[PDB]
């Protein structure tokens, strides 16, 4: 569990 | 000599191609902004090309020149798209100078001391199209950007043209990459000489540029140590705190080891910016006004069992995280920098 | 002078005190190791002083003098335990030097190149007295520390020794701060001269000597930035890497910034070592063997509404779980440096 | 949640 919390990655772009 | 080898192998965009009917070059390396690093020519491959397919499976940045992803709004230009796109509003940039840093708003709190380097403005196009004019007719020095995420708003013949995309091509490579579903397409309508500084972004990007070109120079997500991105609480997250122009080497002394893909995209070329991937970008100089949609698709979900060791974006996913969760851990983004100093001072150097 | 008064309010252990009888005094400031820091004294308190009471619930040291935590094991010596402790095997720790710097065993493994300072031996007790009185006649240099968790094994009159204690202050203790168990006594036999370099313990301790004295000096744990504890998967992990006797001012500067908190312990004294306090003990030069026996409890659990800013404590608590969970995640101790510095290097500074 | 992840301590003693 603990790996795979901190590879979620938001999907965040431009502005 | 393998450095001979290597100082001809950073052949930047290669040769200006030739235009149909002999037309002549359509840029030449003049309208190009010199910078201080080497660069390798992103390949320049047909749809149908199956290493053009390599590289896309392999998330590396590959520029296609046949999909006819936009074909139909490679007639687009500001008349067209002023009689057509309709009455909503549309977000603009104003900046000073040619590098438009961007801001996350929200983020505007916590930091108190950033100034904002280009403000925004709301805007229906007939203005945005009227204040371009405007600053053109008076020789002024002003630069304005346009960017604003295509919505229900635009008008008929816009809606037409949008569905006249090859939809079966991208459908295609979203489903064959495992790709997120389509979040949006960005219009980008920029001023020649324009330039987005280095930053990279959270999700897969098909780049379609329809009108004028742009220079894009790449950079892969391991070279995350040469570029030194703000610190994820900043409002300028995933940007480069280096200037292109004038870079700092005692800041950022990585900075001197960085390589870059490069490419020259015109009308009716797609560019595959890999999630992650660094992207400068810049309008050339005296090309004109330049026209781009993009294509964000969110990325893969992660994998089931991972296999170590981990890719390099997994690392740039991992460092983000651990500064968000610190960042709501002790209950002040400022505080993020001095727990992590404290955690490596004489302890990892 | 602000000055003046900081020098004098660094009074180390005070005036070594006269034991009853006129039995002139136990120790003489000689016996003390000389160090490059300031300290000031631990306060001696009566168990029934509110004022220790005060502290012990913030969580600061303290000196009871007055506990009889361990009054029956006031007569142990040597010989009375090699009588009735019993034929199980005791851990007794070998060392060159008079430092004895202890190793995580299992952590042996990621590190390659750390070599151990000082050897452990398993052996019976009457094999560790023996093993003393022979460095002893044979005036060598050699230096052993005896510790070893007081088990089912002892003897019938070590037993009866241990019921004597004094539960009934130290059970209300426990309740009166919500502590968790009482994970262990841990029984601790050293050679004069013998030093614990500076580390913390993740519990509570009331630490409880019996025979000969020793020098405590404490840190608190919001000097973390002073003392530059070993990587959390080193097999040293929680000890300073600073060397108190030879202070590498280049690794660790803000070592020169550490203030400690210092008291003599003498048979019957109980001195409070909150749990992540930093602490650092000397067997006095000179002053025969030391015995102590500890208790450590679990420290009480995390509360349900966390209260802003952070105590330093918790986040000695939160960098631990950082370097852990890097750990982890990338496959390998070895890779948290380097992706640390990747991290802050140019954007934390 | 994130908080008392960070906030959770072992019980690591001596050697
Ligand atoms: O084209 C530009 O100037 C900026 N666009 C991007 O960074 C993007 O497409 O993701
Ligand atoms: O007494 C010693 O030499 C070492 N003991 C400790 O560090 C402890 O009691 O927790
Ligand atoms: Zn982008
Ligand atoms: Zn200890």
């Amino acid at each position: 569990e603990v790996v795979k919390l901190l590879l979620e990655h938001g999907a965040d772009v431009x502005a | 000599m393998a450095a001979t080898a290597a100082e001809a192998v950073a052949s930047g965009s290669g040769e200006p191609r030739e235009e149909a009917g002999a037309l002549g070059p359509a840029w030449d390396e003049s309208q190009l902004r010199s910078y201080s690093f080497p660069t390798r020519p992103i390949p320049r491959l047909s749809q149908s090309d199956p290493r053009a397919e390599e590289l896309i499976e392999n998330e590396e940045p590959v520029v296609l020149t046949d999909t006819n992803l936009v074909y139909p709004a490679l007639k687009w230009d500001l008349e067209y798209l002023q009689e057509n796109i309709g009455n909503g509003d549309f977000s603009v940039y104003s900046a000073s100078t040619h590098k438009f840093l961007y801001y996350d708003e929200k983020k505007m709190a916590n930091f108190q001391n950033f100034k904002p380097r280009s403000n925004r403005e709301e805007m229906k196009f007939h203005e945005f199209v009227e204040k371009l004019q405007d600053i053109q007719q008076r020789g002024g020095e002003e630069r304005l950007y346009l960017q604003q995420t295509l919505n229900d708003t635009v008008g008929r013949k816009i809606v037409m043209d949008f569905l006249g995309f090859n939809w079966n091509w991208i459908n295609k490579q979203q489903g064959k990459r495992g790709w997120g579903q389509l979040t949006s397409n960005l219009l980008l309508i920029g001023m020649e000489g324009n330039v987005t500084p280095a930053h990279y972004d959270e999700q897969q990007n098909f780049f379609a540029q329809i009108k004028g070109y742009k220079r894009c120079i790449l950079f892969p997500p391991d070279q995350f140590e040469c570029l030194y991105p703000y610190p994820v609480h900043h409002p300028c997250d995933r940007q480069s705190q280096v200037d292109f122009d004038n870079p700092d080497y005692e800041r950022f002394p990585n900075f001197q080891n960085v390589v870059g893909y490069e490419t020259v995209v015109g009308p009716g070329d797609v560019l595959y910016i890999p999630m992650y991937w660094w992207h400068h970008i810049e309008s050339l100089l005296n090309g004109g006004i330049t026209i781009t949609v993009n294509f964000w698709y969110k990325g893969a979900p992660t994998p089931k069992r991972i296999e170590y060791p981990l890719k390099a974006h997994q690392k740039v996913a991992i460092m983000r995280n651990i500064e968000k969760m610190l960042g709501e851990a002790l209950g002040n983004p400022q505080e993020v920098g001095p727990l992590l100093n404290t955690m490596i001072k004489g302890r990892y150097n």
